[PDB]
């Protein structure tokens, strides 16, 4: 998931927001 | 914005500063 | 353990500790 | 909610778990 | 995204999510 | 500057990228 | 609580929200 | 010691707790 | 290097960069 | 103490140093 | 002070600690 | 250039002066 992909690969700040309430 | 390589704690900062007043959840796998 | 005031990110970052693999939500309008 | 209870108050360690999943 | 107080370390925190490889500068005087 | 604008009052992340190099 | 894996300044954090007003003692190896 | 086991391998918050004053 | 305000989990943070593998102890009750 | 010295004062990173062991 | 290891986030805090009202410039490489 | 030697290697905060305004 997000946490995952962010530590092993990269993600950006619009794929973070997806996880705001 | 650039992409970012965030581990640990670091996630959560910047769900933080994504996020604001709207709050946010954290869901690690298993 | 102790009780203090923690608010923003530093809020986020105790949950972070306390929670940890559980996961947990910041929904701070309630 | 939690500001209310760990930031305008103080809350411990073991209260902040009622905030996991 | 949000609008929020951002000051001291978690400012340049901010600076340095947003800007990453581009680099920033933190400059208060102004 | 970034300590008025961000600090003193507030300002967005797409704001904050006015100090990226 | 969940076990933790802390390195560096994640440490010094965790014993600051862990020990609160009581304070604490950062003693690395060598 | 502490700051090594909880790097190298893992460490609990009461483990934490006897390095409080 | 400056004088500032230091405070909280930010002075735990200037400890650990200050001291690193010399160890500090941070004790607010004096 | 190292609070009213760093905090409710202003303190040097060199005065931080008196903290170490 | 010690030598340093610092990466990502931690080396903005540094900085932030080191140069205080002066401000930095924080410049990656490529 | 800093950035990557405090992360390689090792710096001093005497190098990371050099970086303030
Ligand atoms: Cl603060
Ligand atoms: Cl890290
Ligand atoms: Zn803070
Ligand atoms: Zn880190």
């Amino acid at each position: 998931g997000i946490v995952e992909q962010c530590c092993t690969s990269i993600c950006s700040l619009y794929q973070l927001e997806n996880y705001c309430n | 914005f650039v992409n970012q390589h965030l581990c640990g704690s670091h996630l959560v900062e910047a769900l933080y500063l994504v996020c604001g007043e709207r709050g946010f959840f954290y869901t690690p796998k298993t």
